[PDB]
C-alpha cells in the first residue's frame, strides 16, 4: 500500500509533501534548502524555486504519485495532516476560499498537502492560511502548473 | 539536518 502524501518533520516545523510526476513536492518555507532521509542517506533536493516557495526531491520509498488535474473544476479539496478534507472554492490561479471557515490551528501543520479536484487530481499545494483575528477563511496555494514548468 | 518522514497518507483509503 502506497501513499500519495508524506507527513514530514524537520527539528523546528512540520509540514507535508506531495508526490507528483515521480517528484516529492513541498513548501520551501517549510524544508529550505534541506535534503530528504532515506535508508542510504540524505537525497539532495531536485528542484528549489523560491520565487514560488517550492522544492522538489526524488519521490521515496512507499510512496504513490498524483496525476495533475485536467479536469478544471473550481471545487477543490484539500487535505490536512490528519487526513481530513476540508472544502475549498478557487477564487483566483492560487487563492481559495473555505466553504466553513476554520480556526486557523486546524490547518497547522499541513502546508505542502495537496488541493484535489473532484477526480481527486492534483491542483495544487497548499501553502498559506489567509487569516482574521485567528479565523482562516480563505488559503494560497502552489498552482500544479508551476510544478509542471519548474519541471 | 535532513527532512524526514513520520507518516504516510493514502488518499484512497486503500488497507493494507
Ligand atoms: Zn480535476
Amino acid at each position: 500500500v502506497e501513499g500519495e502524501v508524506q507527513i514530514m518533520s524537520t527539528a523546528t516545523q512540520t509540514f507535508l509533501a506531495t508526490c507528483i510526476n515521480g517528484v516529492c513536492w513541498t513548501v520551501y518555507h517549510g524544508a529550505g534548502t534541506r535534503t530528504i532521509a532515506s535508508p542510504k542517506g540524505p537525497v539532495i533536493q531536485m528542484y528549489t524555486n523560491v520565487d514560488q516557495d517550492l522544492v522538489g526531491w526524488p519521490a521515496p520509498q512507499g510512496s504513490r504519485s498524483l496525476t495533475p488535474c485536467t479536469c478544471g473544476s473550481s471545487d477543490l479539496y484539500l487535505v490536512t495532516r490528519h487526513a481530513d478534507v476540508i472544502p475549498v472554492r478557487r477564487r483566483g490561479d492560487s487563492r481559495g476560499s473555505l466553504l466553513s471557515p476554520r480556526p486557523i490551528s486546524y490547518l497547522k501543520g499541513s502546508s505542502g498537502g495537496p488541493l484535489l479536484c473532484p477526480a481527486g487530481h492534483a491542483v495544487g499545494l497548499f501553502r498559506a492560511a489567509v487569516c482574521t483575528r485567528g479565523v482562516a477563511k480563505a488559503v494560497d496555494f502552489i498552482p500544479v502548473e508551476n510544478l509542471e514548468t519548474t519541471m | 539536518g535532513s527532512v524526514v518522514i513520520v507518516g504516510r497518507i493514502v488518499l484512497s483509503g486503500k488497507p493494507a
